[PDB]
RNA sequence: AGGACCGAACCGACUAAUGUCGAAAAAUUAGCGGAUGACUUGUGGCUGGGGGUGAAAGGCCAAUCAAACCGGGAGAUAGCU
RNA sequence: ACACAGGUGGUCAGGUAGAGAAUACCAAGGCGCUUGAGAGAACUCGGGUGAAGGAACUAGGCAAAAUGGUGCCGUAACUUC
RNA sequence: AAUUCCUUGUCGGGUAAGUUCCGACCUGCACGAAUGGCGUAAUGAUGGCCAGGCUGUCUCCACCCGAGACUCAGUGAAAU
RNA sequence: CGAUGUCGGCUCAUCACAUCCUGGGGCUGAAGUAGGUCCCAAGGGUAUGGCUGUUCGCCAUUUAAAGUGGUACGCGAGCUGGGUUUAGAACGUCGUGAGACAGUUCGGUCCCUAUCUGCCGUGGGCGCUGGAGAACUGAGGGGGGCUGCUCCUAGUACGAGAGGACCGGAGUGGACGCAUCACUGGUGUUCGGGUUGUCAUGCCAAUGGCACUGCCCGGUAGCUAAAUGCGGAAGAGAUAAGUGCUGAAAGCAUCUAAGCACGAAACUUGCCCCGAGAUGAGUUCUCCCUGACCCUUUAAGGGUCCUGAAGGAACGUUGAAGACGACGACGUUGAUAGGCCGGGUGUGUAAGCGCAGCGAUGCGUUGAGCUAACCGGUACUAAUGAACCGUGAGGCUUAACCU
């Protein structure tokens, strides 16, 4: 079926009653309300458009409010897009809520992940720091060889380097739902999920079950 | 780490592309004397968004 | 060759170990600059190896 | 945030008892025994305490036979049935990790009585 | 990486940028308007303003924990006695950011820093 | 946490005094045993007229630990000590008759009930 | 008493890191050996080029040493580039 | 060769603590080392701390960590005593 | 063996495992008596080996504090 | 030979298949288990130590296994310098001797700030044909692909017994990879306390500077891992070797010639990320602008006056974003930062006073005081009215259309 989006909201534990502790991470999930639905008939594929939560009225610009009157919503920080599964079907407006995930299961969580800088090879592609010591001269957590010889005469392309770690979509998949709670707008699923606290989160259900 | 022949005034130039300067268009009028200055910075008499704050 | 004198005992593979498994005794020279007298002599020695592990059978 | 602030606290138990480092305390544990449900105890000295609300412990050391063992306790897990304060002791330091070092006549620690 | 941290290092060790915004505290007080760079005047307010806030309730342990700070007598009584009392209204932010060029000798980007007052 | 040079205690009265790990049994390239798993252990200590004397190679599991092992609630029984009881390399139901000082509840696996039968405590 | 002992000034230079278009044409930092003696240092003398001097390494003899530097024979000679 | 982290003989020598001219902090007196302002990546340099392990590192315990004072008790093989 | 080629000789010690070390044998390629032989207490910024303590030396790196690196302004090189 | 630095270690790899493990098979002197040999197969994986400068090697103990090779016997403008190839010195030996030895031995300065390609990142320009703001389809590119053990099937098939399954099904590890900070811990020189030596604040008490943060004991938030969640798949398609069905050439036989069905971690998909500079520059939604003119080489021409749209940028407060740009939020019609208020945490009973003791000090007020990066809240301070970039209905040829 369709995912929806929500904001992450730190990290807690359940205290379960048979003597187990599992940790959860709270993600609040408003009212997903459908600005577009997309077909076939105009598109080529079909898929529907959400948007969540609240923004401004003079942050918002020309273009984004007279999008939103069209579904006639209430404008919402951003949009995402959720490809429809032949079986089901919205409508402009169906305020799509955490209703869903109490079917479900297991779910998939999607969000931009923690920026780390530019990050070195020790960190960024886990390589083994050379000696401290015994005569080592400048050459501690440098990245060593990145190439052969003469016969290859360049680096290879794709080559574990130092760069840009983090701040990058990341799916942690098959997280167990551990409470779907409707009155508080609230999922708990099980384990950590990407990015920092209150970022955005694209919870699908898990497509490997 | 040395050069193996020299580059041209091409390649000298295409270098020197990003390195120009910027005008700053941003010059204020003050409200009560009327002057110049910066966004957000006190004027050279020391006004500062109408009020004579540096009375100085 | 495990030695020194220059690295032309540390360049090319002119040592031999001709190992026999049907007994497991390990004939070895390094004793020539050339493979082929190396393992030359080193077949003689093992054939010297084989006459007495062949004695020390009969004399048990 | 409220939130976490609202999840965590309609999950704390409301009976836990006002305990300081350096006082002896009794926590009475569930294990399970194979088949039966069993509540065992652990007698030991309070050598730290975290408080986080929900997420608050205590970690007791015990010389048990043999040598010291240093268990914690999740203070608002269920497996703890009973906390409860034996001896009450009169250190002045908020963690008792000196202690590890000093065994038996150097290991004993002051009592309040106040 | 610095996520979520406070202080502005300002490429001073720990005992030298302590012993800068002591002396700039005093400067603050005493003269109640200075020009310094516009980095060392953001990390002045983290400074200044809990003296200020300190000086509210005029007792002799306050008096002591702004000696501990500071370090000088004349400006704990400048504190107190004056600043104390005429603040005592406002609810935090005592001071106040102007930005004034910048300075001629490196091009550093001065800010006049002044308590909101200036009064006399 | 027992890795390769680790000395360890004894825990029964086999006749060691103190053992080093010399490998870490049960998948390649592993780190370091934890909470009950089996080493192989050298023995660089004993009693006189113990069962076992010094220099001989066999087998340990892992009884005590002062990284300590967690149990699932979120708790954690740390020792002061890293301890072994000792097997056999080939036939198990463990070497010693006493063990001293106590075990722990993930020991009780299947195998060494005799080692959570004969432990004082846990 | 002591070519005694520990240890600064002073003399030295064993290890490591830095430095290697250096701060410096052998140094800095952290340690290290001697430290009343075959000690060290100031000033001034003396020994010279197949010569000096050398608790000896072909070491040193003005950042130059299996034969110093400056001038000269001299535009040596070069079947070599 | 420099307004160069080097070299350069003698003389004077305060306070508290100390055996001391070591070392720490100070007096008298002199200085802040003639580019600064930010930011607070990789990496390098000079450091601080580390769970559990404890030389498994490596040519090698290299480098670091550790040992460190005074008074007393005690102190082995060997030995030219 | 500061000497030994074959050789990681063989045996013992030490180690879970010891081409090095220690002891012993002697088949000394090619020790040997002032170009000294063999012992030797003390000594050594000496060569090798072992053990204890100790440790980011390592498993395996994490964090922090400073100086650069980076950005802005001023001056402004070099090998090639 | 007007210089292509060298054995081994370290870091980092990459390809080949003549496959070490896992996967698919044929034959067996294949009962089963475990093999042996050969065929297919390169997707992933493929030790740790003792000795040695050693590559090797032997030894110890593991592993599903410890593959063979190529890449200047990959890799020194990446590190090391133990080895070998400078000068010192000695031993054996050769020589009358200077000295010499794929004989041994002790000691011995490893330089380079990256122009170009290559690569890792991250931006500026212009392009995409009116200008914009978004969300996308996806050409194409990358990543990932390992596996043990245990139990069920079943102590059944097989076997005289010992032993002991195929095929399915479940759990739980190792190694690796990603994410996060709730747990447990690390750190935390911006927090609190203890304490040593000294100096200062007139002095007492109280503090502050310096001594590696003086030495230390703790410790918030961040970052982190030894911590804790997750991953490898299932399925589909076409096959490799292999197994077949029907079937002739060739009255039979025959998997192949026509026809038809199976078959692996390989291949294309499925799963994850990038991605329309995919110049083949795409689609979809919304927003914005409809004014006069003279000239002339009337041309998709040039010039003026008015009018500045959507949106941008700029600046400022800044951010769990970040080297710098960039990206994200906020700018008063406001919680973006700091302050402040309450709370939490942390450290641990502040100073002052009083009593007790000759005094150190204890006790009471008192879980007091202070408390950074945190939590909720509050316009007190700073985010100014604006000016600026971007314009003024958007080419021609056709077609299908309504007109």
């Amino acid at each position: 079926m369709i995912g929806l989006v929500g904001k992450k909201v730190g990290m807690t534990r359940i205290f379960t009653e048979d003597g187990v502790s599992i940790p959860v991470t709270v993600i609040e999930v408003e009212a997903n309300r459908v600005t577009q639905v997309k077909d076939l008939a105009n598109d080529g594929y079909r898929a529907i458009q959400v948007t969540t939560g609240a923004k401004k009225a003079n942050r918002v610009t020309k273009p984004e409010a007279g999008h939103f009157a069209k579904a006639g919503v209430e404008a919402g920080r951003g949009l995402w897009e959720f490809r429809l599964a032949e079986g089901e079907e919205f409508t402009v407006g169906q305020s799509i809520s955490v209703e869903l995930f109490a079917d479900v299961k297991k779910v998939d969580v999607t969000g931009t992940s923690k920026g780390k800088g530019f990050a070195g090879t020790v960190k960024r592609w886990n390589f083994r720091t050379q000696d401290a010591t015994h005569g080592n001269s400048l050459s501690h957590r440098v990245p060593g060889s990145i190439g052969q010889n003469q016969t290859p005469g360049k680096v290879f392309k794709g080559k574990k380097m130092a760069g840009q770690m983090g701040n990058e979509r990341v799916t942690v998949q098959s997280l167990d739902v551990v409470r779907v709670d409707a009155e508080r707008n609230l999922l708990l699923v099980k384990g950590a999920v990407p990015g920092a606290t209150g970022s955005d989160l694209i919870v699908k259900p898990a497509v490997k079950a | 780490a040395v050069q193996q022949n020299k580059p041209t005034r091409s390649k000298r130039g295409m270098r020197r592309s990003h390195d120009a300067l910027t005008a700053v268009t941003s010059l204020s009028v003050d409200k009560t004397s009327g002057e110049k200055h910066l966004r957000h910075h006190i004027t050279a008499d020391g006004y500062y968004r109408g009020r004579k704050v540096i009375a100085k | 060759t495990s030695g020194a004198g220059a690295q032309h005992v540390n360049r090319t593979e002119s040592a031999v170990r001709i190992t026999h498994i049907p007994t497991g005794i390990v004939t070895q020279c390094q004793n020539d600059r050339s493979q082929h007298k190396n393992k030359d002599q080193a077949m003689k020695q093992m054939k010297a190896k084989l006459y007495e592990l062949e004695m020390q059978k009969k004399n048990a | 945030s409220n939130i976490i602030k609202q999840l965590e606290q309609e999950q704390m138990k409301q009976d836990v008892p006002s305990f300081r480092p350096g006082d002896t305390v009794e926590v009475k544990v569930w294990v399970v025994e194979g088949s039966k449900k069993r509540l065992q105890a652990f007698e030991g000295v309070v050598i730290a305490i975290r408080n986080r609300g929900l997420h608050s412990a205590f970690t007791v050391r015990k010389i048990s036979n043999g040598e010291g063992v240093e268990r914690v306790f999740q203070t608002h897990s269920p497996v703890v049935d009973s906390i409860s304060v034996k001896r009450r002791g009169a250190v002045r330091k908020a963690k008792l990790y000196y202690l590890r070092e000093r065994t038996g006549k150097a290991a004993r620690i002051k009592e309040r009585l106040n | 990486m610095r996520h979520r941290k406070s202080g502005r290092q300002l490429n001073r060790n720990s005992s030298h940028r302590q012993a800068m915004f002591r002396n700039m505290a005093g400067s603050l007080v005493r003269h109640e308007i200075i020009k310094t760079t516009l980095p060392k005047a953001k990390e002045l307010r983290r400074v200044v303003e809990p003296l200020i806030t300190l000086a509210k309730t005029d007792s002799v342990a306050n008096r002591r924990l702004a000696f501990a700070r500071t370090r000088d007598n004349e400006i704990v009584a400048k504190l107190f006695n004056e600043l104390g009392p005429r603040f005592a209204s406002r609810a935090g932010g005592y001071t106040r950011i102007l930005k004034c060029g910048f300075r001629a000798g490196d091009n550093a980007p001065m800010a006049y820093i002044e308590l909101v007052d200036r009064s006399e | 946490m027992i890795q390769e040079q680790t000395m360890l205690n004894v825990a029964d009265n086999s006749g060691a005094r103190r053992v080093m790990c010399i490998k870490v049994l049960g998948g390649s390239h592993r780190r370091y045993a934890g909470v009950g798993d089996i080493i192989k252990i050298t023995i660089k200590e004993a009693i006189p007229r113990g069962k076992v004397k010094k220099g001989d190679v066999l087998k340990a599991v892992v009884v005590r630990t002062k990284k300590g092992v967690r149990r699932p609630d979120g708790s954690v029984i740390r020792f002061d000590g890293n301890a072994c009881v000792l097997l056999n390399n080939n036939s198990e139901q463990p070497i010693g008759t006493r063990i001293f000082g106590p075990v722990t509840r993930e020991l009780r696996s299947e195998k060494f009930m005799k080692i959570i039968s004969l432990a004082p405590e846990v």
